[PDB]
């Protein structure tokens, strides 16, 4: 299962 | 043994019109069980392995959301690289991400990787204590900066111990017949005359799973690198992998010549002669 | 703008024996950026049938990709991988042979 939270733009 | 669930990314700009192009594909091992591509008519998180298609309506619809996020994400970042790197609007870019945890025999957590690449250079990396980061340079300080301001690494790390090992359990017992099961690697060598004087032996290893393999010379019991080829992994295609090792021989000694394969579908490594 | 150019494998999926069913496989690798193209050839013309992977990557960031259709090996016929990518002036063309 893909991550949600904690991929943010740069 | 021990296990990983692997997810990789990839935007391309498409500069002159449009979102960029996106890949997203997801793997337990060596197993793609999931993709993403923003070109395909779906627009939907697809299954690529029989063992995921068991998930549920609630599945797709939750992977297929996180996905499409992912892709914006890398939209925006798309345009903020261009000006961190007083870049123009008229070339294409490319950002990558790759994240992931490994489980060990037991399949307890045993590592986290979070880790990102702009223009296929590194651009920031989340550390393996999962704390705290590696920016490769100044416009990667910034995003440091952001980042540990948004607290990102706790909620990395959240999933990365919990969610993904949680998730990489299920997949394992799901899909236990093909991601549990190791093929070993079908061995045979070849000979092949390049002169008078001198001959090619090729150590074959088809059809094994995993991908992780090592392929040897010895001469006379000790071990050779000189006059060897040994080359890339590669894909069959059907889900396995092949390589191959050659050496170059004075015709009449290749019963000096032994070839070692180490694999984890073999309880002891195997000897190949001529 | 860093720039690899791609190494090239062409072989078979199962052991090469005259008149026997098989696929063909091009596996591109080392590459970037992602753009490239990959056609098999029989006697020197694109086969139409070619399918490929999805996009993915090492470690390093480099790409790679697999290309791939049924063929049937014969006494005859020569069967190549043809490749062009930014990095290459012209496309390089990489025959199979079955001794690899």
């Amino acid at each position: 299962e893909l991550a949600g939270l904690g991929i943010n733009t740069v | 043994g021990s296990h990983s669930m692997r997810y990789f990314f990839t935007s391309v700009s498409r500069p002159g019109r449009g979102e960029p192009r996106f890949i997203a594909v997801g793997y337990v091992d060596d197993t793609q069980f999931v993709r993403f591509d923003s070109d395909a008519a779906s627009q939907r998180m697809e299954p690529r392995a029989p063992w995921i298609e068991q998930e549920g309506p609630e599945y797709w619809d939750g992977e297929t959301r996180k996905v499409k996020a992912h892709s914006q994400t890398h939209r925006v970042d798309l345009g903020t690289l261009r000006g961190y790197y007083n870049q123009s609007e008229a070339g294409s870019h490319t950002v990558q991400r790759m994240y992931g945890c490994d489980v060990g025999s037991d399949w307890r957590f045993l590592r986290g990787y979070h880790q990102y690449a702009y223009d296929g250079k590194d651009y920031i990396a989340l550390k393996e204590d999962l704390r705290s980061w590696t920016a490769a340079d100044m416009a990667a300080q910034t995003t440091k900066h952001k980042w540990e301001a948004a607290h990102v690494a706790e909620q990395l790390r959240a999933y990365l111990e919990g969610t993904c090992v949680e998730w990489l359990r299920r997949y394992l017992e799901n899909g236990k017949e093909t991601l549990q099961r190791t093929d070993a690697p079908k061995t045979h060598m070849t000979h092949h005359a390049v002169s008078d004087h001198e001959a090619t032996l090729r150590c074959w290893a088809l059809s094994f799973y995993p991908a992780e393999i090592t392929l040897t010379w010895q001469r006379d019991g000790e071990d050779q690198t000189q006059d060897t080829e040994l080359v890339e992994t590669r894909p069959a295609g059907d889900g396995t992998f092949q390589k191959w090792v050659a050496v170059v021989v004075p015709s009449g000694q290749e019963q000096r010549y032994t070839c070692h394969v180490q694999h984890e579908g073999l309880p002891k490594p195997l000897t190949l002669r001529w | 703008m860093i720039q690899r150019t791609p190494k090239i494998q062409v072989y078979s999926r199962h052991p090469a024996e005259n008149g026997k069913s098989n696929f063909l496989n091009c596996y591109v690798s080392g590459f970037h950026p992602s753009d490239i193209e990959v056609d098999l050839l029989k006697n020197g013309e694109r086969i139409e049938k070619v399918e490929h992977s999805d996009l993915s990557f090492s470690k390093d960031w480099s790409f790679y990709l697999l290309y791939y259709t049924e063929f049937t090996p014969t006494e005859k016929d020569e069967y190549a991988c043809r490749v062009n990518h930014v990095t290459l002036s012209q496309p390089k063309i990489v025959k199979w042979d079955r001794d690899m």
